[PDB]
């Protein structure tokens, strides 16, 4: 049953938003519990090595899914802090991830008084206006890579739900389905 | 390091408790280890 | 090393671009009393780094001279 | 990234971990000194490396979150960190009167602007200088884990007992090559 | 720091289960009592955790997904409508977070 | 704790006057949330010194009672 819960909690960081500053900290805690249980495990279970039992399939698996939760939210949050200052949205990224897939979502795909200080004045209104323009349009810039970041956490919560509960079945159901079928 | 860690980075607080916290996990693998004894105290355990 | 060396329709307008004047001279002023505690809350942590090492390196090797010097007696009965 | 992952709090719970696998270890074999066990050797040396990955990423938070008033970015430095290790790892007075106020006011506006954009630059620099460190690492530290895991464990992969019972005898000792007198 | 605090309680609890491991009988009968609890305690933490990731959710939803006289003019529009833009995102993420 | 009066021109001094109000709405929020806030620090620093006075009573009363007893006896 713990074995089964530290499953689910691992799908449950791809619905928190990267804004929230806790992505890693749920998941490197979820980690950090699923070690402090193997204690509980290596106290609990023989120590045979005659072959792998059942509940240890089941053990191997759930770590592996909390490993491979923490590598895909890494890769979600590098995705989250992609900027045009650093990087170039390439075409197939947005052909995927903002058309392809979010069009099944509903979201959006985001008299002469020449003087010099007058002067100084007048340029300096335009240059501000000419920054903020810049400014907006980097702001657009970094909220394509969000919303792709969005749509993989969507993609991803699910397939992590999926996964879990194909994996609970698949360790057990065999023997759960041989003794029913006494 | 947590005093070159910038205080805005905002980590200083988790390192320095999760360093502590590591230590008292050490502290239970000694406790299975150490004599019982009260006539003196392991060097061992004066450096933990 | 601190970096730092220390008609109606138009009077509207003039009174509105001087209080965002003021509003930006205030919030400067607000900045430069920030850095000052940031400046002091750095100092005040690398002195604190510095005597950190230093009782680090104190202890640490007392421990270990204390540690490392305790031999087994040469005679079984002295 | 430097403002949304958490690192040292990551770095630290694998250091965490470690140590609770020490915990689990040490119960399980005796406190010999003979050598060292082949796990006990990994998790050491696994350990050394996290404290070392831990100093690295307080080094780049420091380099992160360098500010113009708190740091100067000296141009060899940022010459070496943003363009060189980039590439290797990869009447006409009552109206003046009315509106000089407008005048000064405005031109502090585009002043301030202008001292907040030079600092936001400077910031985004030492961003990049972060990033650039982070990535000579990332190519640095993982090969030498790499290498040290496959050295540590090809010890005991390849560690079998010999063929015959006794170096020296070629006798098998087994009942097919049974000795007639 | 919700998920945190919410998460490291369910750290301590599983610590909690390493304590109470070594001292339960080991039938197979009944559940006991304790482990019961204990039990009930670690789901309702799991649940304070689902509801803390999906607020977090709701409320970090921002609205985007649910002569010379003649330029200055211009400029100083264009300077008041993304003021204007700005005022009215923030007018949204602050309707998300009462939600 | 002499004018133009054309539309564009009429915006932009109504835009003006937009920042020029947006900006004292937001200082006058924000001088609410800094009181919140002092009230807070102040209920933090008063809080700070009973805890520590806690701390060494409820150690002092849990131990001494048991500690003079000892030290009477001999
Ligand atoms: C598992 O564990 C067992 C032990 O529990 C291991 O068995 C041991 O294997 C080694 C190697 O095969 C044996 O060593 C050899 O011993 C023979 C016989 O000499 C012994 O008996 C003599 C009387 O019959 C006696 O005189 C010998 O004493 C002399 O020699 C020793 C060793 O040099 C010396 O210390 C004494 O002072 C004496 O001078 C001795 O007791 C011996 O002939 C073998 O000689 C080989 O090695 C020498 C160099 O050391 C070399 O010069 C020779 O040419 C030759 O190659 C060798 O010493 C040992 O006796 C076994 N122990 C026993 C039987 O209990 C087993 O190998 C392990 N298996 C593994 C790890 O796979
Ligand atoms: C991971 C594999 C670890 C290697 C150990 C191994 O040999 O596999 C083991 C873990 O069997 C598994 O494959 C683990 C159970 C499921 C994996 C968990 C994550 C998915 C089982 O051994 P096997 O070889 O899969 O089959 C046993 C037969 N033989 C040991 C006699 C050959
Ligand atoms: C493993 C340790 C590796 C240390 C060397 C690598 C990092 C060096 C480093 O950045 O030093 C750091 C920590 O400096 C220290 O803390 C030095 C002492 C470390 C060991 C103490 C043993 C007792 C910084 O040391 P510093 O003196 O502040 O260096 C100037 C930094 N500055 C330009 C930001 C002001
Ligand atoms: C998935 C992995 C295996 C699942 C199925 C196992 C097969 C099986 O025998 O099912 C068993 C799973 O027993 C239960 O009833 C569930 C566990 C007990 C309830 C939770 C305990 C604490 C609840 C607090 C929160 C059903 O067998 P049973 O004997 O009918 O169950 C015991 C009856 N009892 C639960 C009333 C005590
Ligand atoms: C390990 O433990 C041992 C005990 O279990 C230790 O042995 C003791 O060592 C001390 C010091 O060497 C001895 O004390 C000495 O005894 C001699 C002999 O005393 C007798 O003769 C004199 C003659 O004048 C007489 O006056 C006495 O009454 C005795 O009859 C003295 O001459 C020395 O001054 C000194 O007192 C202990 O006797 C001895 N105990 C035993 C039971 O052997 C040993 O030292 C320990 N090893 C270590 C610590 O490395």
């Amino acid at each position: 049953i713990p074995c089964l819960l530290f499953s689910f909690l691992t799908g449950l960081v791809f619905y928190l938003p990267t804004d929230s500053g806790e992505k890693m900290t749920l998941s490197i805690s979820v980690l950090l519990s699923l070690t402090v249980f193997l204690l509980v495990i290596v106290e609990l279970i023989p120590s045979t090595s005659s072959a792998v039992p059942l509940i240890g399939k089941y053990m191997l698996f759930t770590m592996v899914f909390v490993i491979a939760s923490i590598i895909i939210t890494v890769i979600v949050i590098n995705t989250h802090h992609r900027s045009p200052s650093t990087h170039v949205m390439p075409e197939w990224v947005r052909k995927v991830f903002i058309d392809t897939i979010p069009n099944i979502m509903f979201f959006s795909t985001m008299p002469l008084i020449k003087h010099p200080e007058v002067k100084s004045a007048i340029e300096g209104i335009k240059y501000i206006a000419e920054t903020m323009k810049s400014d907006q349009e980097s702001n657009n810039a970094a909220e394509e890579w969000k919303y792709v970041a969005m749509v993989m956490d969507h993609i991803l919560l699910a397939v992590f739900m999926l996964v879990c509960i194909i994996g609970t079945l698949a360790v057990f159901a065999g023997r759960l389905i041989e003794l029913n079928q006494q | 390091f947590v005093f070159y860690l910038p205080p805005d980075a905002g980590e200083k607080m988790g390192l320095s408790i999760f360093a502590l916290l590591t230590l008292t996990v050490f502290l239970l693998l000694l406790a299975d280890k150490v004599p019982e004894t009260s006539l003196s105290v392991p060097i061992i355990i004066k450096y933990l | 090393k601190r970096p730092k060396p220390e008609p109606p329709e138009l009077r509207e307008v003039v009174s509105s671009i001087s209080y965002i004047a003021r509003q930006l001279q205030e919030q400067e002023d607000h900045d430069v009393l920030k850095e000052d505690w940031q400046f002091v809350a750095m100092v005040v942590d690398r002195l604190f780094l510095w005597t950190f090492i230093i009782f680090t390196s104190v202890g640490t090797l007392v421990i270990f001279l204390d540690a490392t010097y305790h031999l087994p007696p040469a005679d079984p009965f002295p | 990234p430097a403002d949304c992952g958490e690192k040292t709090s990551m770095a630290i719970s694998v250091l965490l971990a470690q140590s609770v696998f020490l915990l689990l270890i040490s119960k399980r074999l005796p406190a010999t000194s003979m050598a060292i066990p082949l796990i006990g050797k990994f998790l050491l040396f696994g350990m050394v490396l996290v404290t070392m990955v831990v100093v690295i990423c307080v080094i780049v938070l420091n380099i992160h979150f360098r500010t113009p008033s708190t740091h100067v970015l000296s141009e060899p430095v940022k010459k070496l960190f943003l363009e060189t290790l980039p590439e290797i790892l990869h009447a006409q007075q009552e109206l003046f009167s009315e509106l000089k106020p407008a005048v000064d006011g405005a031109n502090f506006i585009v002043n301030h602007m202008k001292d907040q954009n030079n600092y936001n630059e400077e910031k985004d620099c030492w961003n990049r200088v972060a990033r650039t460190v982070d990535r000579l690492c990332l190519f640095v530290v993982t090969p030498i884990m790499v290498v040290g895991t496959a050295w540590i464990f090809l010890q005991g992969a390849y560690n079998q007992p010999p063929p015959q019972p006794f170096p020296g005898d070629p006798f098998s000792y087994l009942e097919k090559d049974k000795r007639f007198i | 720091q919700k998920c945190t605090v919410a998460i490291n309680v369910l750290l301590a609890q599983t610590v909690f289960l390493f304590l109470v491991a070594k001292k339960v009988p080991e039938t197979s009968q009944a559940v006991p009592l304790i482990s019961k609890y204990l039990t009930f305690l670690l789901v309702v933490t799991i649940l304070i955790v689902v509801n803390a990731v999906v607020v977090l959710n709701v409320s970090l939803r921002s609205p985007h997904t649910h002569p010379a006289i003649q330029a200055c003019v211009e400029a100083c529009n264009l300077i008041a409508r993304a003021r204007h833009q700005q005022t009215h995102f923030d007018s949204g993420n602050k309707e998300w977070f009462l939600v | 704790m002499p004018l133009i009066k054309h539309p564009e021109v009429k915006s932009a001094i109504e835009g003006i006057k937009y920042i020029a109000e947006t900006m004292k709405s937001d200082q006058e929020s924000n001088n609410a949330a800094e009181e919140w806030k002092y009230v807070a620090m102040v209920m933090d620093h008063i809080l700070l010194a009973v805890f520590m006075l806690v701390c060494i009573i409820g150690t002092l009363a849990v131990f001494a009672g048991r500690l003079i007893e000892l030290n009477q006896q001999g």
